[PDB]
């Protein structure tokens, strides 16, 4: 079956297909995924792709 | 960048100043605290190789505000596909000789996985493109960092939206258009080797690098830009790579 074809599984950053209807959601460096398996968090002060000084405020 | 505005000083962290012997010379894009994305054409006319620096931070070319960061270029490595002179494969991988530090003004824009970027990136419609290139077409080139927002097209809807135009080069499945065809908003040559920014879901994204058209604004032509999502495996194997001696390195592409 193909999960990450449709609306990238559900995944806020990058999903991996395995066997049968298991989907799994991964983050880029920088971050780690969240309980809910779909949402990344950053794990470091600068992550890429995030504006600090619209982040802070 | 013609039609856009100053991008707020810390808003676009991620662009990249490149020199050569002090002098402005193309954009680039920070991918992590070492590796800069820019264009293969950026590097054509260069002799003195050593010449060559990034600066990180960098907002206001009058004035130094002490965010900016400099390090030496060690590595321009360029697809072996790449014929100097002509349009296809247009993207290079800098490696600096020390790595930046990241800050508020000095932060990398995240090189996506391919799929993602290929089935979800490519349909977000608008995206970022910056640089300190041509204000106007035979213009000023701008001292304040500047960006405009700039909606993607399919290759075949930019053809068809497109004057045609004698010995235009072919757009292929390694570029994509993003603009305007009234003349109005595009990016330029001074803004080459520098982002396209896509954003999504809270998270912004390297699309495209600043790499060719018909004059900058021209009415009945698009921005054309290198399509990065061809080039992610590509650019995560030599990311694993040990440099070599010597500045400029050609790597087969695939
Ligand atoms: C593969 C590049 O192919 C090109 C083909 C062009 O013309 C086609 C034949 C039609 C062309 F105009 C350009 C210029 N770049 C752009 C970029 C964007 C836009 C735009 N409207 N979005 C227009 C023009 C350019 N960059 C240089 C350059 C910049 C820095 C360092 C070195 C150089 C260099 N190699 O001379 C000289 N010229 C590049
Ligand atoms: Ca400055």
């Amino acid at each position: 079956q193909l999960i990450c074809v449709n609306e990238n599984g559900g995944c806020e950053q990058y999903c991996s297909d395995h066997t049968g209807t298991k989907r799994s959601c991964r983050c880029h460096e920088g971050y780690s995924l969240l309980a809910d398996g779909v949402s990344c968090t950053p794990t470091v002060e600068y992550p890429c792709g995030k504006i600090p000084i619209l982040e802070k405020r | 960048i013609v039609g856009g505005k100053v991008c707020p000083k810390g808003e676009c962290p991620w662009q990249v100043l490149l020199l050569v012997n002090g002098a402005q010379l193309c954009g680039g894009t920070l991918i992590n605290t070492i590796w800069v994305v820019s264009a293969a054409h950026c590097f054509d006319k260069i002799k003195n190789w050593r010449n060559l620096i990034a600066v990180l931070g960098e907002h206001d070319l009058s004035e130094h505000d002490g965010d900016e960061q400099s390090r030496r270029v060690a590595q321009v490595i360029i697809p072996s596909t790449y014929v100097p002179g002509t349009t296809n494969h247009d993207i290079a991988l800098l490696r600096l000789h020390q790595p930046v530090v990241l800050t508020d003004h000095v932060v990398p824009l995240c090189l996506p996985e391919r799929t993602f970027s290929e089935r979800t990136l490519a349909f977000v419609r608008f995206s970022l493109v910056s640089g300190w290139g041509q204000l106007l077409d035979r213009g000023a080139t701008a001292l304040e960092l500047m960006v405009l927002n700039v909606p993607r097209l399919m290759t075949q809807d930019c053809l068809q939206q497109s004057r045609k135009v004698g010995d235009s080069p072919n757009i292929t499945e390694y570029m994509f258009c993003a603009g305007y065809s009234d003349g109005s908003k595009d990016s330029c040559k001074g803004d080459s080797g520098g982002p396209h920014a896509t954003h999504y879901r809270g998270t912004w994204y390297l699309t495209g690098i600043v790499s060719w058209g018909q004059g900058c604004a021209t009415v009945g032509h698009f921005g054309v830009y290198t399509r990065v999502s061809q080039y992610i495996e590509w650019l995560q194997k030599l990311m694993r790579s040990e440099p070599r001696p010597g500045v400029l390195l050609r790597a087969p592409f695939p």
